[PDB]
DNA sequence: GCTTTTTTTTTTCACAATCCCGGTGCCGAGGCCGCTCAATTGGTCGTAGACAGCTCTAGCACCGCTTAAACGCACGTACGGATTCCGTACGTGCGTTTAAGCGGTGCTAGAGCTGTCTACGACCAATTGAGCGGCCTCGGCACCGGGATTGTGAAAAAAAAAAGCTGCA
DNA sequence: GCTTTTTTTTTTCACAATCCCGGTGCCGAGGCCGCTCAATTGGTCGTAGACAGCTCTAGCACCGCTTAAACGCACGTACGGAATCCGTACGTGCGTTTAAGCGGTGCTAGAGCTGTCTACGACCAATTGAGCGGCCTCGGCACCGGGATTGTGAAAAAAAAAAGCTGCA
């Protein structure tokens, strides 16, 4: 259901492995069901920290 | 006129570029290299399938980022910008990777 | 000459930048040589011993997935 | 004059002192009250094995002198002395308990 | 009642003197209870669990031990 | 065989837990085997950091 | 209040990243075969386990006193963090060199299968000792008091050191 | 050169705390005992995996071309770490307050065991359709091109703070 949400948002229609990583890392409880699991071409979330930006 | 890009600001590219894809970023040759380099010390005549190095390489990956991702918190917490050694240590012995 | 030179500086930086690394000490470059030969050793190690547990003579993937599941860092999308 | 250790030396005293020693630092019965408080949010009416209380408080003090070290490198890691709530959060977080 | 204040300060600065600790913020005796609590309530709502699934109104320490076991946190010496 | 030598070391007939401890932590391979291990009554290894103490 | 430096802010240009076109082309999703073997149906039969019914363990709560431990304040050192300051370790952006990757061919180790055979494990029943719960001694450990040793810390010596004073070839 | 002054440095010197010792007395380690239950011995049947013998998958060797990534190096900005400085948060120690820990008796929920019986899963065979590899086709996604659009910085000239100047209260 999710991952279809992210590949619908990415003008595919088809699910990759991203897709589910997006899907899985963005809501709270699958991340955490899965914490220990690694998803092949998954990638990471977009997330950079507060202090490496510009002012 | 020769344009400059400050410190910081292509790194800063590059974090974005990367975060939004997903290939492998060790080049596949080397790696298989080092995989079967490895691998001799346990056993000689050694066969991997592509898939078997293509697993290993996935998790290489995954694990050496992760391990980036909580290096860099270490360094940001000692009030630094600048990933070093010490980081990585402290990550791994936090972890319980070493002692 | 080592193969894990063959894991190079560009390679190594890239690999920083999608855990999000701005500013990269010189030194790291080793450093995370050492880490990932000892990471590929442990698993590796394990997975060899499935191989040859199973009288073969070659790594399949399966081998790998058990070594990693075992490790604590299941693997998902390689026969799972 | 009436006679002053200078601060530090007797939480080096202190430090000696607990480590040499095994036994529960946690007042017994402030704890059990505890872990029957907390039981009541699950289920009402529950009893306890006397040994389920101790096992339970074995258990918690060696999870907090375990975090406790993780806690203290990390201020260690700062060129701090002084452990605060920010080093507890980010050994939690590389340990990987909480996001 | 009202229990968490039951640990003290004092006893929660011996804990952190047996993991080494120097010296202590005067923020830490509250970050620590709700840590403490936290640990607390996910290893008791295991071992209850435990408990309800053998139809027992009395949580036994074996309930305790395999809580503790699930969370990764093995117990030796309670009958484990 | 090692939880023996640290009773002894304590001067002592009978093993107790803190022996199995000092026992298990003192050797590089025990601890790594016991790793996620709680030697329940076995106390810390003394192991106050450097920069902690007076100079 | 003025001048004299440096900030911080505001206002043009530049360069990548992206959306929106449009068109092109490749292969792998997607779904259709046609068995096939693994799930449904039906039936018989054992025993795993629901339930009652009982024992009797251990969980609970409650009082009462002692004393250690916790609680709150006064006091003050050393710590954490803010600033300024300097050196060069890193990031940037060129050109220069190199080998990863692509696509293709050519070999054959060895994965992985089929079929046959039997040694090796489940199964059973009789046998019967290793291991259990119960129980009683007695010596190691928990605890105490008292002296011996260790270790910290303040203020008072020894020494070193670092400036002011005199003469000085 | 040497005297004076000054911080270090170093030694004495009290005092708190932690360590060893023997003496004491209590309680669970330890071993013995008698019974019970699970291990062994010695049967038989059955098949699970070792083995040979074959297929043919996919893992390795190797070559030649096209870039794209890796590699040095020239250059400088922005970071790290050192040093100084300072307010107050935390440590240490004091008297005062709390309630844990202690032992005990008193009560009974419920954990746990035993025996009964029956509904429910195992085991089997005959049935038969869902799921299986095996193929074959088309549109969804890689890709290129180009040219807006939007974003995101750098730099350069302006619009405010920083320090420094008085002299001056
Ligand atoms: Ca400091
Ligand atoms: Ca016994
Ligand atoms: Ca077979
Ligand atoms: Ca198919």
């Amino acid at each position: 259901e999710l991952a279809g949400n992210a590949a619908r948002d990415n003008k595919k229609t088809r699910i990759i492995p991203r897709h589910l990583q997006l899907a899985i890392r963005n809501d709270e409880e699958l991340n955490k069901l899965l914490g220990r699991v690694t998803i092949a071409q998954g990638g990471v979330l977009p997330n950079i920290q507060a202090v490496l930006l510009p002012k | 006129k020769p344009h400059r890009y400050r410190p910081g600001t292509v790194a800063l590219r590059e974090i974005r570029r990367y975060q939004k894809s997903t290939e492998l970023l060790i080049r596949k040759l080397p790696f298989q290299r080092l995989v079967r380099e490895i691998a001799q010390d346990f056993k000689t005549d050694l066969r991997f399938q592509s898939s078997a190095v293509m697993a290993l390489q996935e998790a290489c990956e995954a694990y050496l980022v992760g391990l980036f991702e909580d290096t860099n918190l270490c360094a940001i917490h000692a009030k630094r910008v600048t990933i070093m050694p010490k980081d990585i240590q402290l990550a791994r012995r936090i972890r319980g990777e070493r002692a | 000459r080592d193969n894990i030179q063959g894991i190079t500086k560009p390679a190594i930086r890239r690999l920083a930048r999608r855990g999000g690394v701005k500013r990269i000490s010189g030194l790291i470059y080793e450093e995370t040589r050492g880490v990932l030969k000892v990471f590929l050793e442990n698993v590796i190690r394990d997975a060899v011993t499935y191989t040859e547990h199973a009288k073969r003579k070659t790594v399949t993937a399966m081998d790998v997935v058990y070594a990693l599941k075992r490790q604590g860092r299941t693997l998902y999308g390689f026969g799972g």
